[PDB]
């Protein structure tokens, strides 16, 4: 049934699972138009489908040409969401197909379940966490191929750099959602963080600054304190 | 005007006669229900009085035999059975009718109430839902399970409904998810209609009689088959016109009929909600929604 706190463990067992975020699909600006209406303009958008054992991150490019002549885009989108996952898993070799897929919205149960009948195996979860994978636009590199593509494009991402070398998919998890928060609730903060030192720098390769293990303890602690604190500033605390 | 003849009363019961029920006492001198109506399927039904538990009847149509009630008491229950020596059963019918010992099925002149409720409602189709060949009448009772409960345990004691689900292969078709999904016409007509029902007179006779197998019985299943084929009509944009002022009068009559007090759980919120106010055709049934909102506007 629905993952939370209290099956969180299974994330890291060997079944290979993935997560999938619908809340970058289908994006806008909201204007005005010269009569003084307000109209919607779409911009390029991205489904984010993670394995949290792995890291491994595919990418698919939402191109705004998809939504051209179409009617009831947020409903839409959660179909094509839907019918890009399941085209992915049928893309992958047998013994890279997943056990299960947790959506990290309950909208995403019936559009995915349809899609994915010819594989009544491969279990459809919702989950109760309150994951910021929505943050996922806060991470420059990611951000930069989606608004560059001109047309549908899937991208493969390490979300882990090269983390698992030194610590465990639980941590590295844990990781990710700390910075993924924080970047979330006050990404000026965020950011001024992770970059305020210019010796520390992002490899080629990586999405994330080269922090030694002393520092990602060091920024890990500034994050949460980013965290706290907007939440006093929020809540006058 | 057909006669079911019971051979004695043996256990204090209440019968049931289509919409119409009676208390039999134990011991009574009771032989059986007269003037019953050519041209109509019919059930009679049982409820005994020390045990509630276990509503169970029969359903039979007059024109196919000679058909008579007796109870066993190694099984417990009143059992129908088919008298093949017409003069037998003619004579045995005839004393029983000289001594008056005969309720009479009721004859009011003015309405089609049990027509309404049983109009596309065939015997023979009855017995391909309840299946047991030898006999020309069916058995049904409260706690047999439909097919599509067993696939989530007896199979030759199973009520023989059409499987309708919603997220499967045979009501989607593979590149049209989402149409297919949020308008069911397709599942309705090419599946259902053609494939499987070959026409509307078919479909609405197997949900008439899912309705009545969950009123008179309380059987969960027919009142999930029931709804299932409700919301299949509702949720589909293109359905032809006469189909929908027929499903109106259908539906109509079965909410006239409904006991007050079970209306609770004889009826799912979630679908009759859905399909008033949210479905493609929640503005093509004025006479069911006009009965409902003022008989159990609590329920929506
Ligand atoms: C006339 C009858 C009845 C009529 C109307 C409602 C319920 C029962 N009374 C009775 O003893 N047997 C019936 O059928
Ligand atoms: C309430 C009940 C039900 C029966 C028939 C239709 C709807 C509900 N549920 C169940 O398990 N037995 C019942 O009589």
């Amino acid at each position: 049934g629905a993952m939370n706190s209290s099956n969180y463990a299974e994330l890291f067992n060997n079944d290979i699972k993935l997560f999938v975020d619908d809340t970058n699909v289908y994006r806008v600006t909201v204007h005005k138009t010269f009569e003084g209406n307000v109209a919607t303009k779409a911009i390029n958008g991205c489904i984010f489908t993670l394995n949290p054992k792995t890291g491994h991150l595919f990418l698919k490019i939402i191109h705004t040409s998809v939504w051209a002549g179409q009617k009831r885009l947020s409903q839409l989108a959660k179909w094509k969401t839907a019918e890009e996952v399941s085209a992915l898993v049928r893309s992958l070799p047998k013994e890279e197909q997943p056990k299960q897929i947790i959506v990290t919205r309950k909208a995403m149960l019936d559009p995915l379940e349809v899609h994915m009948l010819d594989f009544p195996n491969i279990a459809i979860r919702p989950t109760e966490l309150r994951l910021p994978f929505s943050a996922a636009m806060s991470i420059d590199k990611l951000s930069d191929v989606v608004m560059k593509a001109t047309e549908p494009q899937m991208v493969l991402f390490n979300i882990y750099d090269d983390w698992l070398d030194r610590i465990s998919s639980y941590t590295a998890f844990s990781r990710l959602t700390l910075l993924l928060r924080a970047l979330k609730t006050n990404e000026e903060s965020a950011k001024m963080i992770l970059l305020s030192d210019p010796t520390i720098t992002i490899k080629s390769y990586h999405l994330w600054p080269s922090f030694t293990d002393e520092q990602w303890i060091t920024i890990e602690s500034q994050m949460r304190d980013l965290i706290l604190t907007e939440y006093g500033r929020k809540y006058n605390v | 005007m057909n006669t079911v003849p019971f051979t004695s009363a043996p256990i204090e019961v209440t019968i049931g006669i289509d919409q119409y029920s009676f208390n039999v006492k134990e011991n009574q001198p009771f032989h059986g229900i007269k003037d019953i109506p050519i041209g109509h399927v019919h059930v009679i039904h049982f409820q005994h009085a020390d045990n509630s538990s276990m509503r169970y009847g029969y359903w039979f149509d007059c024109r196919m035999g000679n058909f008579y009630i007796q109870y066993d008491p190694k099984d417990g229950l009143y059992k129908m059975m088919e008298e093949r020596d017409g003069a037998k059963f003619e004579n045995i019918v005839h004393n029983f009718k000289e001594r008056q010992m005969m309720v009479s099925y009721p004859k009011i002149d003015e309405d089609d109430t049990w027509y309404n409720l049983t109009e596309f409602v065939q015997m023979d189709k009855i017995r391909k839902i309840v299946r047991k060949d030898e006999n020309q009448f069916s058995y049904v009772d409260s706690s047999m399970t439909t097919v599509q409960e067993n696939e989530l345990s007896d199979p030759a004691h199973s009520l023989n409904y059409t499987v309708i689900n919603f997220k499967s292969r045979e009501a989607i078709r593979p590149g049209h998810e989402m149409e297919d999904f949020l308008d069911k016409s397709y599942y309705l007509n090419t599946v259902m209609l053609q494939g499987i029902f070959k026409n509307s007179s078919n479909y609405f006779g197997e949900l008439q009689f899912a309705f009545l197998n969950a009123m008179f019985f309380g059987n969960y299943g027919s009142s999930l088959q029931w709804h299932a084929m409700i919301e299949l009509i509702c949720s589909s944009a293109t359905v032809p016109k006469h189909m929908l002022d027929k499903l109106d009068e259908i539906l109509y009559y079965q909410i006239k009929t409904l006991p007050e007090q079970y209306s609770d759980i004889l009826l799912n919120e979630r679908v009759w909600n859905i399909c008033l106010y949210s479905s493609f055709q929640k503005n093509s049934l004025h006479n069911t929604e006009k009965i409902m909102e003022n008989k159990y506007p609590e329920l929506l």
